[PDB]
């Protein structure tokens, strides 16, 4: 049931990260062509649960996805546990997630007071307060948006692309 | 009015340690993206270190280890903590809301009025105030100042008359002589028919030294 | 890390003037641009974000293009106080972000001659034991200006120094200050101290002078 959750058609917004619980029976790495495959705590059912995580990304941005690790992903989006054991896999999708003129579908969250937990999920848009007067849901100086898109156009440098990113989490 | 005021900079040998401080009005500090940006003397613009909100923090590889950025919420003050300085250190040091981004939120819109770092071996020298007294007298108006000779580090604000006269007023920059000491002179020009009516006081001032003096200007 | 050329370094242009500074980097980084305008040793002021988007404040003569490795910074009318040294910053690398080299901006204007004044060393100073003589050119155009000391008519060199102050906020013009310094034992050894200054403005060189107690 891997295939349900690699081979989706469409990816998650980061922010808005999807989470599959698997109840099942090194496949992937062998028929792989991924640019991006990190297992922590253990290499290549023996577990009570284990979870698949997806959604995407840019380029730059997948060294994030990896336990103590710092940024605007790490901190406002998709957050790994310093004890994590499991697996990161990422690849590039700019064949299926950029279009000419920009593809704006995907977002990240661009402003938190505080940094998520691990394993925590925030899709609120409510108007980020940068200042001591309330916004009360309206935009402007102070009072920003939190969610930004990104833009992937096919001629955006490889840190630019798009990556599709799946999380296995074991416990 | 959203202001930064800046305060906390000054004179430090090397090896040792300077905090700088950024007190905000108009916007929360601990709240934003806030960054730390400075200028060597007439050099370009150099980024420092940003914080975010959450905590995260960054820093040039010119000075990664030896600086700390930080903040606190109950004086809503951004810091910038400096250990282990030297003389590429020696600046004029910014901070800013906005990480230098080009989205609204990010983008590094207001800035601190700068204070100045100078990381020397050299001791800190009040200066000595000179009078340049007029003679006579040319087109009718005639010239008069202050030098301001050998003091250390920088600055010396000059002003004329405890601030009544600026018009017709050239304070220059101060120049640094071979002794390592800095100089610079202040000139006015006023009318040569009122010399023995007007009067003109130079006030100089030091701060490093806790200097304050007030030269009057004579024609001899 | 994306290294950021400005061009040119350095430019002159009169009241009303269309101006132009062009930035180039040395990779593609779509439109995450910025500029700035910074008075010699006063805060930068963002004048343009993502590469165009005209800063809330900024007067409308500001305006910015470009993308990917080319971008400009066009002043369509130049006002007077409008000198500074204006960057560009990339926004595409790592935190911390870099900047361009800068280009300072002058203005340009007719020329107008120096004021000349010489002042001989205070009492009081050739008491501590020192000596210091102050020629001041007053309110000129353009910057250069050749002061040469000249003590009973000899050519002095290596014991002055020169220092100019920034362009008028109005008229745009510089004024100048030359020191001679010397020990109180060589100023008492000569006589005739005179300050001789070459300009454009003047027709011919000026020279203000005295004699040493007289
Ligand atoms: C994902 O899909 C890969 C390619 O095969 C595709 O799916 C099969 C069922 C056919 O429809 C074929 O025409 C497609 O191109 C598989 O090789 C791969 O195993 C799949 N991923 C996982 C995790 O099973």
């Amino acid at each position: 049931p891997f295939g349900e959750v690699f081979n989706a058609t469409r990816f998650a917004s980061v922010y808005a990260w999807n989470r599959k619980r698997i109840s099942n029976c090194s496949v992937l790495y062998n028929s792989a062509s991924f640019s991006t495959f990190k297992c922590y705590g253990v290499s290549p059912l023996c577990f009570t649960n284990v979870y698949a995580d997806s959604f995407v990304i840019r380029g730059d941005e997948v060294r994030q996805i990896a336990p103590g690790q710092t940024g605007k992903i790490a901190d406002y989006n998709y957050k790994l546990p310093d004890d994590f054991t499991g697996c990161v896999i990422a690849w590039n999708s700019n064949n299926l997630d950029s279009k000419v003129g920009g593809n704006y579908n995907y977002l990240y969250r661009l402003f938190r007071k505080s940094n998520l937990k691990p394993f925590e999920r925030d899709i609120s848009t409510e108007i980020y307060q940068a200042g001591s007067t309330p916004c009360n849901g309206v935009e402007g100086f102070n009072c920003y948006f939190p969610l930004q898109s990104y833009g992937f156009q096919p001629t955006n440098g490889v840190g630019y692309q798009p990556y599709r990113v799946v999380v296995l989490s074991f416990e | 009015e959203v202001q930064l005021v800046q305060s906390g900079g000054g004179l430090v040998k090397p090896g040792g340690s300077l905090r700088l401080s950024c007190a905000a009005s108009g916007i929360t500090v601990s709240s934003n993206y806030m960054s730390w940006v400075r200028q060597a003397p007439g050099k370009g613009l150099e980024w420092v270190s940003v914080i975010y909100s959450g905590g995260s923090t960054y820093y040039a590889d010119s000075v990664k280890g030896r600086f700390t950025i930080s903040r606190d919420n109950s004086k809503n003050t951004l810091y910038l903590q400096m250990n282990s300085l030297r003389a590429e250190d020696t600046a004029v040091y910014y901070c800013a809301r906005g990480e230098g981004g080009s989205i609204v939120g990010v983008t590094s819109d207001y800035w601190g009025q700068g204070t100045l770092v100078t990381v020397s071996s050299a001791s800190t020298k009040g200066p000595s105030v000179f009078p340049l007294a007029p003679s006579s007298t040319s087109g009718g108006t005639a010239a008069l100042g202050c030098l301001v000779k050998d003091y250390f580090p920088e600055p010396v604000t000059v002003s004329w008359n405890s601030g009544a006269l600026t018009s017709g007023v050239h304070t220059f920059p101060a120049v640094l002589q071979s002794s390592g000491l800095y100089s610079l002179s202040s000139v006015v020009t006023v009318p040569s028919s009122s010399l023995g009516t007007q009067t003109y006081i130079c006030n100089v001032n030091h701060k490093p030294s806790n200097t304050k003096v007030d030269k009057k200007v004579e024609p001899k | 890390d994306i290294q950021m050329t400005q061009s040119p370094s350095s430019l002159s242009a009169s009241v009303g003037d269309r101006v132009t500074i062009t930035c180039r980097a040395s990779q593609s980084i779509s439109r995450y641009l910025n500029w700035y305008q910074q008075k010699p040793g006063k805060a930068p002021k963002l004048l343009i974000y993502a590469a165009s988007s005209l800063q809330s404040g900024v007067p409308s003569r500001f305006s910015g293009s470009g993308s990917e490795t080319e971008f400009t910074l066009t002043i369509s009318s130049l006002h007077p106080d409008d000198f500074a040294t204006y960057y560009c910053q990339q926004s595409y690398s790592t935190l911390p972000y870099t900047f361009g080299q800068g280009t300072k901006v002058e203005i340009k204007r007719t020329a107008a001659a120096p004021s000349v004044f010489i002042f001989p060393p205070s009492d009081e100073q050739l008491k501590s034991g020192t000596a210091s003589v102050v020629c001041l050119l007053n309110n000129f155009y353009p910057r250069e200006a050749k002061v040469q000391w000249k003590v009973d008519n000899a050519l002095q060199s290596g014991n002055s120094q020169e220092s100019v102050t920034e362009q008028d906020s109005k008229d745009s013009t510089y004024s100048l200050s030359s020191t001679l310094t010397l020990s109180k034992a060589d100023y008492e050894k000569h006589k005739l101290y005179a300050c001789e200054v070459t300009h454009q403005g003047l027709s011919s060189p000026v020279t203000k002078s005295f004699n040493r107690g007289e």
